[PDB]
């Protein structure tokens, strides 16, 4: 009979097989495919889901704060943040034997704990947290915020509180409020916290809710701000002998732009960060008054889009009708948001390792490596999702009649040229990068290392020289002492920036050579190939020569059968599917390069990387084989240490990856026949045929098989690299 | 203070690991196989 | 017909046919008619057990006998291994006879006696009094355990300590103060939440 | 159940009906082609979705299309 | 039609299967559950006692093994209860065991029998 | 022509049995019965595996799905040039004639057949999915 689950799909509820549960779980968030769904109901469900997501995020943050305040060593880590390892949380496992108990008992705790690698200790220490009471109060506050967000999500679904469809389409009002309030006012408030709490707490002065109304952030007290003498806030900054957390060497300035890093914490100045947030707050608030909402002044995005067509007709109709195809399509907005968020996540990773913002973050090698790898993998997944949603937009929301002659239609008009050129770039990069690598490998194998091709990256070195690095000797722009660009910043920020960039002990514009050139080309190959697969799948989503009516089958369908030569993996979903492997490979190459260069930097031997990164054998032996010795020795027949959990996780990831290869290689048919034999065996077995199944056992579908195999592949990939990176970086240092 | 007792992990870890998942799995299993009227 | 707050509304399945109805079912677990009878019987037996347990705990503190949470550790004139075997052996037959009573009649019973009332005061008003007293005793037992968890000592001792300084000795000034204060505020806001949406 | 559709480009070659392994298609009289016949799908409740009919269609593009829809015991080809 | 072999057609195995409590077809389901539970708990107490993590420590190996077997019996009873709730929802002679009330009584009988079997297996080793 | 009626007392081909036969679905949901006339005793291949011997005259067989019945029909028509027919039988005893539905095989056109699921347009004339969006459920542009 018809089952209750899933309530959103009547066709799935009538399915008498096990496929009903799987499809009900995988199509729960596809509100557009639900039964009796309207546009207004769609937007309302997304609103409630957004509130629930915020509730989960805030609860997770409160949980991290609570566990650090309860089972951590934050009160002891602030005293000696160079020789004390941060504690994530305690370990309570009845499966642990005695050696595992004393092995994980470290960091000054009274029992087995986990050493945190997220870097929340440095972040909380920099923003002003000093005691466990502060973390406890922050945890309770975030839990209350999470409960409020959850209640808001439940409340916006009840009658008299459901927003209308017209409210969700007010793009001008939403953009104005997000730029001025969500971005500008939030940044201004963060500036207020840095000026009022973080900066005085870094100078040994406690400023909490009990005394912030009686403690002045500056000795002049708002007089220079109102009189326009803003330069008075940059007078007397922290000297080079300032000790973080104490008043020794501290200054009085609150808004500076010294640049560079703090001599002790090796991080950005707090006054510089406060000034940064103040400037971007003013800029975002000003930008929040651009669109017309209810007072006559402002813009209409439709007018700006319609008045942006070239006169010669190079772009056809230009952007006519682009306002309606974006405002009425949620997949277009989701794709744009994911593309920007993925790029910003990558930007965060690069800027965070190169310019550490939190105190004593550069010394924590495990934290730096884990944070960079985490943000780069998150960025790669988000980028793949952006392109997948672009393909979904082409299939479900693109209207050729409304987008007639504009840039959107012209993209599909010459999609063959785009795919062909992406293919050519990827082919050239792959052929040459692989050829140079194999050539260097043959030269190193034959005992002639002077015969390998080592192309110097003169363009990137030229840019590094433009930033102030005098190692290469170009002597121009910031590298030349007689340039206008150099002389115009010598009194504001160039001294600190130049001192930091010319220091070879940090990660600020590291020295590069032929190995960096080759790996950068490998990165370019990965980016271009992943882009080729994603772009080709989005452009061919509506159809191709093999499947002229692909848009009539949806975004995800198994195939079109073995006819016409065979149509396996013809849908756009399959294109995203194949692109996830390339994304994992690209992020693997970038994280491998980052980890090896930083490992050789921290070990004090950059020549090892410079001489072994030019051939793949050096990558396999000097980086993968050499750095995994301590990892695989976490547990051996002679005993175990605290690093055994990473060894177990290493083997765990290998097992999950290999398990994924099963769903990836073997296909449905074999499993369906095997399941039929199992059905017969259960039906003909006494004492067991009395227990019957409620859902008919069937093999996983083709699409489900691909998703399951990719999920196992990605999980094994991530867990294996995370275990190796954390174990190698923590054991070495 | 918000500090939990010393015996809090010995009670919450077995709860969240065996009691709560068993109840959740049983309730979810009954809900999935429930037949519509 | 009073409800569980000034201005509630029955959830379309608590019209009032059952005794002690106040329209309290936010989780809607009694939506099934078959489950409503079983849940009612469970509520009645839980209330009876809580009534006897609360009277027993209150009587032990007056005489001076060991505390209810430490009476098990005391050594009696028997073996705990034999006590558990006898307890499950007797209760197997007792619960089996009580379950068969509910299938034939629908209420509780003792052994082979379904309407167990040797005196005979089984009235409609008496059935509702049993439910009200059982609910009150269930809350009382939860209060006994909670007071012994944070304060220890005892129920009678807790009441005696509360009279010494009622403004300073309460659940809000104890170790679970902020949690119960936030919960009380959320609960006080709850009827307005239900009335605002309806 | 799956959705099987016949289009006007059908030439009435009856190759799709002969290739159907569950007797879903048939031939009905028509006047839009030389063969004076047209394919039809009056028993789509028994269609499994093997797409053999699409493989047997000679028109460009195909005159018969199978869109995988709801799954049941018959559409999944389950003998149990 | 079907394949008949001496393994599935011997009268001795048919009588042996008919003598089992599950194929009685005419007794109370609670009695069937009690019998099956006792027969299962008695054998279930063995592996936890002789192979558990506390198998080498004396005077507590049997205690830990019996407690583990009791917990397993409880989990199996919960599995039987949810199976009965999700299997019988609507609609020789029909066996009363294959019904909502019949399977619920069977699960309760299995729980009582399993716990009694575990307790009996514990004292049998003393 | 008139719709035939199933004869449950019809001899079955000589077969020793197999493990690929009927299952619980035949006793709880439905099953299929194929009948045909053979001019002589002949060995044929069973769709469920094995070799059976069809007897001279009427022959009846049971299968779990309609595909097995049509596969046997195709084998009997292409090899032995016979004319088989099958029905769908329900546990209550209801019999439903299935193929050939109108007494004539579907590969050859027959009068009286009403066309079903025919679109009076080509594939390229199908509308875009945006015009079909926000319908009762997941609908393809070909369904309209």
């Amino acid at each position: 009979a018809t089952k209750l689950f899933p309530k959103f799909s009547q066709g799935l509820a009538q399915d008498p097989t096990t496929r009903r549960i799987w499809y009900g779980l995988a199509m729960a968030h596809d509100f557009e495919s639900h039964d009796g769904m309207t546009e207004e109901n769609l937007y309302q469900k997304i609103f409630a889901s957004h509130f629930g997501q915020l509730s989960i995020i805030f609860l997770w943050t409160s949980g991290n704060l609570f566990h650090v305040a309860w089972q951590g060593n934050f009160e002891q880590w602030v005293t000696d943040p160079v020789h004390i390892r941060p504690i994530a949380h305690a370990i309570w496992d009845p499966h642990f034997g005695q050696p595992a108990v004393e092995a994980f008992t470290r960091g000054g705790a009274s029992g087995p704990v986990n050493i945190s690698t997220s870097g929340v200790y440095q972040w909380w220490y920099t923003i002003g947290m000093r005691t466990n009471q502060d973390l406890y109060v922050g945890s309770v506050f975030l839990a209350l915020v999470s409960a409020i967000f959850l209640f808001a999500g439940w409340l916006h679904l009840q009658p008299n509180f459901q927003p209308s469809l017209s409210w969700f389409k007010d793009a001008e009002s939403r953009l104005n409020h997000h730029l001025s309030g969500l971005f500008g006012v939030s940044s201004l408030a963060w500036t207020g916290h840095l000026v009022h709490v973080a900066i005085p707490e870094s100078r040994g002065q406690h400023v909490g809710w009990d005394n912030f109304l009686s403690v002045l952030p500056h000795p002049q007290g708002l007089t220079p701000f109102f009189t326009g003498n803003w330069a008075a806030y940059a007078q007397s900054p922290d000297t080079a002998s300032h000790v973080f957390g104490t008043a020794q060497g501290s200054g009085q300035a609150i808004l500076t732009f010294l640049g560079g890093f703090h001599p002790q914490t090796q991080s950005l100045w707090l006054t510089d960060m406060a000034h940064h947030h103040l400037a971007i707050a003013v800029i975002f608030i000003v930008a929040g008054h651009m669109y017309r909402t209810n007072f006559g002044i402002g813009h209409r995005m439709q007018a700006i889009l319609e008045a942006h067509t070239p006169p010669s007709g190079s772009l056809g109709a230009g952007h006519k009708g682009l306002f309606d195809t974006v405002n009425n399509s949620l997949h277009f907005q989701l794709g744009l948001a994911l593309a920007s968020v993925g790029t910003i996540t990558s930007l965060v990773a690069q800027h965070m390792y190169s310019l550490p913002p939190y105190a004593f973050q550069a010394i924590d090698f495990t934290t730096q490596a884990a944070l960079y790898t985490h943000h780069q993998y998150i960025a790669g997944f988000i980028m793949c999702g952006a392109f997948a949603h672009g393909a979904i937009f082409f299939i479900r929301d693109y209207d050729p009649e409304q987008n007639k002659g504009n840039v959107l239609a012209r993209m599909l008009d010459h999609k063959e040229a785009l795919i062909s050129h992406l293919s050519w770039v990827s082919l050239f990069l792959g052929f040459h990068t692989l050829g140079l690598y194999v050539h260097n490998d043959v030269m190193q194998a034959f005992g002639t290392p002077e015969k390998q091709i080592l192309i110097e990256p003169v363009f990137a070195q030229w840019i590094q020289a433009a930033h102030g690095k005098a190692l290469y000797g170009f002597d121009f722009l910031l590298s030349s002492k007689t340039s206008a660009a150099f002389a115009n910043g010598q009194s504001l920020w160039l001294p600190g920036w130049l001192d930091a960039i010319n220091n070879n002990q940090n990660s600020l514009f590291l020295t590069i050579g032929p190995g960096d050139f080759l790996v950068h080309h490998a990165i370019a190959l990965g980016l271009h190939t992943t882009t080729l697969i994603l772009v080709k799948g989005a452009l061919d989503a509506r159809g191709s020569k093999l499947m002229p009516d692909k848009k009539d089958f949806g975004y995800s369908f198994p195939c079109d059968g073995p006819g016409r030569g065979g149509t396996c993996d013809i849908s756009a979903y399959d294109a995203f599917y194949l692109a996830v492997f390339w994304m994992l490979n690209t992020i693997g190459w970038v994280t491998f390069y980052w980890h090896w260069k930083h490992l050789t930097l921290w070990q004090g031997n950059v020549a090892q990387f410079d001489e072994s990164s030019t051939y793949l054998m050096g990558w396999l032996r000097d980086y993968l084989w050499l750095n995994s010795s301590q990892l695989i020795n976490g547990y051996n027949p002679f005993g175990m240490n605290s690093l055994s959990v990473w060894a177990w996780t290493f083997l765990f990831g290998h097992l999950i990856y290999a398990t994924g290869f099963m769903f990836l290689i073997s296909w449905r048919g074999y499993w369906q026949e095997l399941i039929e034999t199992l059905v017969w065996a259960h039906e003909k077995t006494p004492l067991a045929n009395l227990v019957y199944w409620k859902d008919k056992p069937v093999a996983l579908s083709i699409v489900q098989a691909r998703l399951v195999g990719l999920a196992h592949f990605s999980v094994g990939y991530i867990f294996t690299y995370a275990a190796f990176l954390i174990a190698s970086t923590s054991g070495r240092f | 203070p918000f500090v939990p007792p010393s015996w809090a992990p010995s009670v919450f870890v077995p709860l969240t690991g065996l009691v709560l998942p068993a109840i959740a799995m049983a309730t979810l299993f009954v809900y999935i196989e429930k037949e519509a009227p | 017909r009073p409800m569980w707050y000034p201005g509630a509304t029955a959830p379309a399945h608590l019209d009032g046919s059952m005794l002690g109805d106040y329209g309290f079912d936010p989780l809607r677990l009694g939506v099934n008619k078959d489950n409503l009878k079983w849940f009612r019987e469970a509520e009645l037996t839980n209330g009876r057990w809580a009534m006897a347990a609360v009277v027993g705990i209150l009587f032990t503190d007056a005489v001076g006998l060991p505390k209810f949470w430490t009476a098990g550790a005391e050594k009696y004139a028997l073996d705990n291994q034999t006590l558990a075997l006898i307890e499950v052996a007797v209760f197997a037959v007792l619960e089996g006879k009580r379950y068969e009573i509910y299938k034939k009649t629908g209420e509780t019973g003792f052994l082979s006696f379904a309407p167990f009332d040797p005196m005979g005061m089984k009235s409609e008003e008496m059935k509702l009094k049993e439910l009200k007293n059982g609910r009150l005793a269930m809350l009382a037992f939860l209060g006994f355990c909670s007071q012994a968890a944070v304060y220890g000592k005892g129920p009678i001792e807790t009441l005696q300590l509360h009279l010494a300084d009622p403004g300073h000795n309460n659940i809000y000034t104890s170790s679970v103060g902020p949690e119960t204060a936030v919960t009380v505020a959320v609960l006080c806001v709850l009827p307005m939440i239900i009335e605002a949406t309806k | 159940a799956h959705i099987v559709k016949i289009y006007d480009t059908c030439i009435g070659c009856t190759q799709c009906v002969r290739a159907c392994p569950l007797d879903v298609l048939e031939m009905v009289p028509w006047d839009g082609c030389k063969a004076s016949q047209m394919a039809s799908a009056p028993r789509t409740e028994d269609c499994v979705g093997c797409k053999r009919c699409e493989t047997a269609c000679p028109t460009d593009f195909l005159s018969v299309r199978v869109y995988l829809g709801s799954e049941s015991t018959r559409s999944m080809g389950l003998s149990y | 039609g079907m394949l008949e072999t001496p393994v599935t057609s011997a009268p001795i195995v048919a009588t042996y299967l008919s003598n089992l409590p599950a194929y009685r077809t005419g007794v109370a389901p609670v009695l069937r559950g009690v019998e099956i539970g006792l027969a299962h708990g008695f054998l279930l107490a063995g592996p936890f006692i002789k192979l558990g993590p506390l198998r080498n420590v004396p005077e507590t190996a049997e205690i830990a093994g019996s407690l583990s077997a009791a917990g397993l019996v409880l989990i199996l009873a919960l599995c039987l209860s949810i199976y009965g709730s999700a299997q019988f929802q609507s609609t020789v002679a029909r066996d009363p065991l294959f019904s909502a009330d019949g399977w619920s009584e069977f699960a309760a009988g299995f729980l009582v029998g399993g716990e009694a079997g575990v307790a009996w297996a514990y004292v049998c080793t003393q | 022509w008139t719709v035939p009626t199933l004869n449950p007392d019809t001899p079955s081909p000589i077969f020793g049995g197999s493990t690929g036969g009927l299952l619980r679905k035949a006793q709880t949901e439905e099953f299929y019965v194929i009948t045909w006339e053979a001019k002589k005793e002949q060995i044929f291949e069973m769709p469920t595996g094995g070799a059976a011997i069809m007897r001279q005259g009427p022959n009846l067989l049971k299968f779990g799905k309609k595909e097995q019945c049509l596969a046997l029909t195709t084998q009997l028509r292409n090899k032995f040039k016979l004319t088989p027919c099958f029905y769908r039988v329900f546990p209550d005893g209801k019999v439903q004639y299935l193929h050939p539905a109108d007494g004539v095989y579907p590969e050859k056109v027959n009068a009286g057949r009403v066309g079903a699921n025919q679109n009076m347009r080509r594939i390229g004339q199908n509308v875009n999915p945006i015009k079909v969006k926000f319908s009762g459920r997941m609908m393809s542009p070909a369904e309209i």
